[PDB]
Order: structure tokens, then sequence, then C-alpha cells
């Protein structure tokens, strides 16, 4: 129960960190061109 | 035509995706588009199984990415290495719902990544890396960890359960033991696969359909009501890649694979040659589905006229009995290779023995270019190097001649710098090393040296 | 002409009947017309002995049927399988008055018919099946029983008395023990017989008259005052079915049959080759009437010029002494086969050794069609497939070439579906499997591939 809540919490954490890095990369490319 | 290459063809299936470069270098994460995830019924954070090349798998967590094409999959270098794939390869993907929390795992560092450090590997590297991450891992994964301005590569040596698990807070992590040799991983990294074989597209298909397909799906053949042949003879002139294909098949197949080398059997004492032979067929029988590859067949089974030894003749008799002894339920296939097919005892090419033959012949110009690409992939080439042109100037060259061409080219390139380097130095000056490259001129030189040879 | 095929001919006798399909699938019942029963002096419910192929017998109960032709016999699938016969075959029938109540019998299930069930096999299957039925059965019968929405095949493993008996109320039925492998029965089911040999009608007659006839009726020959020859050499080019005939003879003969394989004798140590040879002729002598078949004779008895080994020459000497050693009372016949008759030591073809020769040659167009029918009988063929046409386009092909043609055809058929099937799947999609069939087009393709080969 609490195990799946932990996994889900870490998975949510993962998704938001990928989203943060997508935007950083996107910004870098705009500055490049 | 398209039919004889059927079996090589990339399938337009939803779980077949093209490998592209990753945004973010988290070793356990791979990124799809959201419509792709919707299609495969994958929700954010699901655990997935990837299949790459050379029997490789990786277990990852799948995440959404709006910059990712529907037909593409983003994965960092570490995952690609574990799958033995490069950017542009196609891999297959499925849910992995069965995957349990690990009881313990054993990992060790690569040796050239640690010389020397006091630090506790668990505390400094692994605990922060795994902490509350619930990362999936597989036996044989290599992964990279950052810590305190240093990076350390680890290999997963053991998991329990095997071969994969999720590393939880309560999973015991062992990091203790002798560091893994980099050279040993570089040996494994460079196993031969099908993508190391140029110019044989049609023959790789014939082999896949006479060997892999009937060991993998014996149902197909029973359904339609036919026995697949059990003896496949590869033939062709020297250096066309028969032995290469043997190594690829060994590293790609899902069957048990037993190599017999002609000369090596023939180098044994009287009676020990026979014994080893029997043991090979016994082991394969026992471990079916299985492939026996007999490389350089002509060594052990020349025409019973050629061979003026009673033992040598006895050995051929033994082979034939072993071939015939393959009762139809064994799922054992015997491949063999030779550059002298006419030199083989004809009784071996009868029905139920080596009854199929594959010509690994001289490649054509397009094939030669494939070969040149494969061979130079790890080489430092200058921009002036036009391999297509080299392909066009190498008529009648086979794979081995193209390898040597590339060696000779390189050596010329080295020759060009011999005014800076002495035999007597212990060391090579770095700016000399980093500038070293093979030019077209070097290849031109090599080419011209090869017209004496041919 | 009609005389050289005399011995194959179906006899217009009252006890020779054509197998037709059965009204009612009771495994112990067979149906004749009433005038046929009257003719053979069989009354309703008499116990009868049927002879089918491959030495098979069945014991049945004979019943009247007004829908049955006088010249026909109705029998369900189960009985036909036990007789190794198909619809349209001719079988022989006699009263069986000698047949005793069984003291015990042992039967076991086929394994793919039972995985898994609690139930007591006796109580749930066998007691209701045998109850007050007084069924006749024979060791080696396979029979099917219904019970509670499931069907279970059993094999009769033992009877007492052997080999047949009637199962009475007081007969002990054992059903306990390890289930019988389906694959093992499918191996037996597919033993080679004479009906698996196409295009050799005249040579099967020569063999039947030089081998079966004089071992079965040595009186004929003593009456008329002549010794039958004892050495029969089959010859012909590769793949014409010499070894096939050896397997058929082994599965059809009423004699003791001992196979010697050339290469396999020749694969033995010095002295062990000789020993095995002596033991073969000793065993046959002891177990007469008997057949020794020496397959690939040329391996053990090449011209005493060819063979540069003293042991190899010693072996041939041993053969000749063993052949001559067949004193005229032994009732042992030696057959042998070779695709190289000129390569055999000529002393073996002298009087009293291999003094009769049978040419298992290249079949003609009609023969080729017979072969194609035999080979495809268990294959999934589409309706467009015209084998007569294939027969006509395969001049100079022999049996083995026709087998491979049919394999290549099938493989093309499979090739056509390779867009749905992956090497990496564990499974084959069923609608793919059920639709799989070999088309004429597939055969056309195969044919065209075979004109390089020839
Ligand atoms: N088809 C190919 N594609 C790529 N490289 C090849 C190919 N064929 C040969 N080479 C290169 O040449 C090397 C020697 O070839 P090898 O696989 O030994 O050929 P082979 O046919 O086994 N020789 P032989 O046993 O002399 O008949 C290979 O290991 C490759 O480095
Ligand atoms: N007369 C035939 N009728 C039906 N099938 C045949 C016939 N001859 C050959 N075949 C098929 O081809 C296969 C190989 O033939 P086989 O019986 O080995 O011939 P063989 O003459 O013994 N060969 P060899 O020993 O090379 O001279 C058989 O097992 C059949 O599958
Ligand atoms: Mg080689
Ligand atoms: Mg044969």
């Amino acid at each position: 129960v609490k195990r799946q809540e932990a996994l889900a919490a870490a998975r949510l954490k993962m998704q938001e960190e990928l989203n943060a890095q997508v935007e950083k990369h996107k910004e870098k490319l705009k500055q490049l061109e | 035509d398209d039919l004889s290459t059927a079996i090589l063809k990339q399938k337009n299936r939803p779980n077949r995706l093209i490998v592209d470069e990753a945004i973010n270098e988290d070793n356990s994460v791979v990124s799809l588009s959201q419509p792709k995830m919707d299609e495969l019924q994958l929700f954010r954070g699901d655990t997935v199984l990837l299949k790459g090349k050379k029997r490789r798998e990786a277990v990852c967590i799948v995440l959404s990415d709006d910059t990712c094409s529907d037909e593409k999959i983003r994965m960092n270098r570490v995952v690609r290495n574990n799958l033995r794939v490069r950017l542009g390869d196609v891999i297959s993907i499925q849910p992995c719902p069965d995957v349990k929390y690990g009881k313990r795992i054993h990992v060790l560092p690569i040796d050239d990544t640690v010389e020397g450090i006091t630090g506790n590997l668990f505390e400094v590297y692994l605990k922060p890396y795994f902490l509350e991450a619930y990362r999936p891992i597989r036996k044989g994964d290599i992964f990279l960890v950052r810590g305190g301005m240093r990076a350390v590569e680890f290999k997963v040596v053991e998991t329990d359960p095997s071969p994969y698990c999720i590393v939880a807070p309560d999973t015991v992590i062992h990091c203790e033991g002798e560091p893994i040799k980099r050279e040993d991983e570089e040996e494994s990294l460079n196993e031969v696969g099908y993508d190391d074989i140029g110019g044989c597209r049609k023959q790789l298909a014939q082999i896949k359909e006479m060997v892999e397909l009937p060991l993998r799906h014996p149902a197909l053949f029973k359904e339609i009501g036919v026995k697949p042949p059990r003896g496949i003879l590869l033939y062709g002139p020297p250096g066309t890649g028969k032995t290469l294909i043997a190594r690829a098949v060994a590293n790609e197949t899902g069957a048990f694979f037993f190599l017999i080398n002609g000369p090596e059997i023939m180098s044994k004492l009287a009676g020990e040659s026979e014994s080893n032979l029997r043991k090979a067929f016994e082991e394969a029988e026992k471990n079916a589905p299985a492939i026996i590859f007999i490389d350089e067949l002509d060594a052990i089974a020349p025409k019973r006229e050629k061979t003026h030894g009673e033992v040598e003749r006895r050995i051929v008799s033994q082979l034939l009995t072993l071939m015939d002894g393959l009762k139809q339920r064994a799922h054992v296939i015997v491949m063999a290779a030779t550059n002298r097919p006419n030199s083989i005892d004809p009784a071996l090419r009868r029905f139920g023995r080596f009854d199929r033959e594959v010509d690994i012949g001289i490649p054509d110009a397009t094939g030669r270019l494939e070969i040149l690409q494969i061979h130079t992939k790890n080489m430092k080439l200058a921009d002036d190097v036009d391999l297509e042109q080299v392909a066009n100037e190498t008529h009648g060259h086979v794979g081995a001649d193209l390898a040597a061409l590339c060696s000779e080219a390189a050596l010329q390139a080295i020759r060009k710098k011999m005014d800076l380097i002495d035999l007597e130095d212990e060391t090579i000056d770095a700016e000399v090393m980093n500038s070293l490259a093979v030019t077209m001129d070097d290849f031109r030189w090599a080419l011209s040296q090869s017209n004496r040879s041919h």
C-alpha cells in the first residue's frame, strides 16, 4: 500500500524532473538560434 | 526478392521504435511521446522491458516527452550501451509488470574508474544513486554514477531475484570485491553481431530461416507438416566472413551454441578427436534447442580418397554416424563452413546430412561499402575519406582484403608521423595521438599496394 | 509383366475387404453386410482378428449392417489407427475362437490427454467403458474413452494372457503409472511402411520375392528343389530410397531384422568393427528366420585396391567369410545398399554372396507423382496445388529431391507470412497458423529454385 504510494511518489518526481530538463534544453536551443 | 528477405524486415508494429538521443541522462529513464504511451497502454512511470541486440535486455522506467516523435524512443548513452545499440537502431518494448523488489544485489566498479580512492563506494556513490529511487536493474547492466567531482561505472554482477529486480530501501547492496577489468568489458562490448557482417544480406536471411527460425518456432514446421533440414554448409572463398558469421550466430542466437574447430579436433591424439566429437553432439542434444558449428569442415572430413590415414578416415565415419544419429526430436542443427566444398567427402552432402548450402561469395560494390563502414566505424577518419570511392576501386576484394586495406591505410597514416615518434620512447606525445587520422591519401596508397598483392 | 507384380496383387478372396468409414464409433465394433457374414460363417457378435499394415493386428466384434457393401468393412478411426490403415485400404479378417478372458490388463493414459486431473481413471473412465461389455483388446491398442466432458486415450501396455484377451467383470484392470508420451506414439504412428515408398513397384516385388517369400515359405523352394539366393544388393543413385526401403522392410517383415550401418561400423576402433560384424551375423543366425541389412556397403567393402589400410582390408575379408559362413539351413538373408556398385569389392558379387542386384533407379513421371502424394499427405495444401503438374516439371528428380522441393515450397509459404511473425515472439498467432497453407505458387517458386541446383 505504502510501497505503491512510495513508487508513485518517486515516479511523479521523475516526470517533473524530465519536464524541467525538456524546458532547459528548449531554452538552450533558442539561445543557439 | 522482398520475400527472400522477409525475415530480416523491420515490422510496422507499435512496440518497434527508433532509438534517439536523450534529453536527460538518467540511467533508468526512457522517453516516449504521450500518444505512443497511450497506444501501448503505458502510464507514466510504468516499468518496461527493452530488447536490443545480441540477446541484450534493459529494464527501464518510461516517461512522456512532447519533444519525442511518436515513432521514436529517447535513451541516454548508458542504456544504449546496455542494449548494444547506436542512435538510429530499432528496439522492441513491452510492459514489465512481474518485476519484484530485490532482496540483495551485487555490483562492482570498473577498475579504470576507481584507481585509487579511500571512499566507501556504497556511502559515496551507490546510496545516493539508489536512494528512494526504486530503480529497476538487470544482471550485467553497466551504469555510471556521479559523486564528489568523479564518476564511477559499476557492473551489476548478481541480483536476487535474478535476472532483474527493483532496488528498494530494504534491498541489500553489496559493492565489495575485486574491481572489474575495463579490457574485459571492452572485449564483451565488441562481440560480433549481425550488424558486423557486411554484404551478406541474402545469406543472413537463408541462415536465419534454416537455423534460427526452426529452433525458435518448431511449431510452424510441424503445422504445415514438414521436417526442417539439419545440416547447413557455408561455403565461399577465403575471407568472405564464414567464421564471422559463426561468431555472430553464437552471439545472437537463443539456442545453445557449440563451436568445433577443424584443426583443433585434428590436433588431438588418436581417439581423443573422436571423443571430443561425440561429446559435442551429446552436449548439444542434452541442451537443446542447440547449434553445433563445425568451422573448417574440410579439415576433419576431406574426401576419403585424400586421406592416407586410417584414423583420419575413422573420424569421418564418426561424423557421419553423429549426423545420422540426430533423431528428429533433438532440435539440433549443425552448421559448418569451408572454403573448399569440392574437397569435402561427398557422403556428407547427402540427404539428412549437409543438405543445404549457402554461398558466402565475393561481395559486390555495395557490399564492399557496407564492409568498409563496419570496419572503419571505430577508426579515426579524416573528412576527405570517401569510402564509396574506395568501394568502387576494390573489385574482387572480399571482407578480409578490405580489413587489411584499412590496416595498411592506418599504418601509412602512422608512417606519416614517424618523425616525431621513436621506438625508444616509453610514451606517445598526446597532440601527436589526438591529430592522428587516416586520410584518403593513406587509402589511396594502400590501394596501390594491393594491386601487386592481387 | 502382371507376373513380375504377381506378389503385390490384391487377392479376390472372401476375407479381403475394403476399409470404409464407420456409422458408430465404438472402438471394439466393426460392421459387415449380412451376406458377407454368411459367406465367412460369422454370426453376430463373433470375435474376429483383423490384419492391417506394419504387422498390426486388432481384435474386434463383428456386426451386421445393411448400409455396408458386401465387399466393404466399416470401422471407426480408433480401429483404423490400430491397424495403421486409411479409408480405402484392404485388410484381412478371420474368426478368432481361441480368445480367453483376461486375468489382468495394464493400460495407461496418453499424457496430453490428462494434464491435470484428480479423477480416478478406473472409476471415471475405464470401469464405465469396460463394464459388462466383455471387450476384446490387444497389447498396443490405443483407444479413446469419453467421460464427464473430457476424452482420454489409453494404451494397452500389458495383457495376461498376451497378446490379447477379453476384459471380463473379473479382469483386473491396472491404470496406475507414468503417462505415455504423445510424441512417442506419434513416432510409432509414423514408422515407414511399404506405402511410404513411391515409384518402386517392380523393385518392391523383386524384394518381396527374394526376401520375404523365402523366409516366410521355405517349403516352396524345397518342393521345387532350389536354394533361394542369400545376398541382395540394392543400388541406385543418391536419394532414390534405398535406406527408405530398409526402414520399410524392417517395419513390415515377419523376420528378425538387424541393421548394420557402414559408417558406424567403420567409426569403431580396430577389432571392435570386426567384433560387431560377427555379433550381427551370430544374432541373426540364432534368431532365424532373419534379415541383415548392411546400409552403405561401400563404406566397409570398397575395392581391396582403394583401401590403403590393413584393418580396412581385414574387415572386408571378415565380411566375405561371414557371408560364406551362412550354411544353407540358417534362413538368414543379407540385404545391402549402395549408391556406388562399381565401388564395391567384386568378390562380394560372386555366387553365394551378393548374387542378386536390384536397381532402385530414377523414377519416371508417374513414380514422381506417387512420391509427391506420399510426401504431402500430412501437409496443409491449398486447392490450387496440382501435383501432377509438379510431377511433369521434375524430370530427373528422385525421391529426395522431391522431398526437398516440398520443404522449399513450405518455407516459401511461411515466408509469405513473415510480416506477422517475429523471431522474438514466444508464440505463433493461431489464425496465422490455421490459414498457413502451401499454394501452387509456392511450388512454382520452389521449382524455379531447383533449376540452379540441377
Ligand atoms: N562479410 C564481412 N563483413 C565484414 N567484415 C568481414 C566480412 N568478411 C570478412 N570480413 C573481415 O575479414 C575477417 C576475416 O574473415 P573470416 O570471418 O575469417 O572469413 P572466413 O571466410 O572465415 N576465412 P576462411 O576460413 O579463410 O575461409 C573478418 O573477421 C572481418 O574482419
Ligand atoms: N522412393 C521414394 N518414395 C518416397 N520418398 C522417397 C523415395 N526415395 C526417397 N524419398 C525421400 O527422400 C528421402 C531420402 O532418401 P533415402 O531413403 O535416404 O535414399 P537413399 O537412396 O538411401 N540415399 P543414399 O544412401 O544417398 O544413396 C527419403 O527418406 C524420403 O523422404
Ligand atoms: Mg574461417
Ligand atoms: Mg541411404
